[PDB]
């Protein structure tokens, strides 16, 4: 579509190395460094992700609590008596 | 030794070193178009199935 490898950009003085997929393990150090990585990733975002959704649960735990209280009858039987 | 080579030998010998073997690729210059290694590796065999 008028754009393909060959004219994308001008790259100079960059050397890359790579291995054959058959000469390297597909799952290298999965839990050795992947698990410590996810802890690093989660911390970097838990201060921007959790607080917005923590508030929603607070709305949930209060909006639903008040709704049942409305359906619950209140002791307003005075002024009629026997 | 040359007179003992035929089509069957060439087909067998080539398929032992070339077919479905991981190649080593070296590039230099404007090699943006140079296909990815998986594209290069998958070119060692035909019929893809």
């Amino acid at each position: 579509m008028g754009r393909q490898f060959g004219h994308l950009t001008r790259v100079r003085h960059v050397i890359t190395y790579s291995l054959s997929p058959f000469e390297q393990r597909a799952f290298p150090h999965y839990f050795s460094k992947g698990i410590p990585n996810v802890l690093r990733r989660t911390r970097a975002c838990i201060l921007r992700v959790a607080p917005p959704f923590v508030a929603f649960y607070l709305v949930y735990t209060w909006g639903t609590q008040e709704f049942e209280k409305s359906k619950r009858k209140n002791p307003a039987a005075y002024e009629n008596d026997r | 030794r040359i007179a003992e080579v035929d089509a069957r030998v060439v087909r067998e010998v080539c398929s032992k070193y070339f077919y479905d073997q991981c190649p080593a690729v070296a590039g230099f210059g404007p090699i943006e178009q140079l296909p990815d290694y998986n594209r290069i590796r998958s070119g060692m065999f035909w019929l893809r199935f």
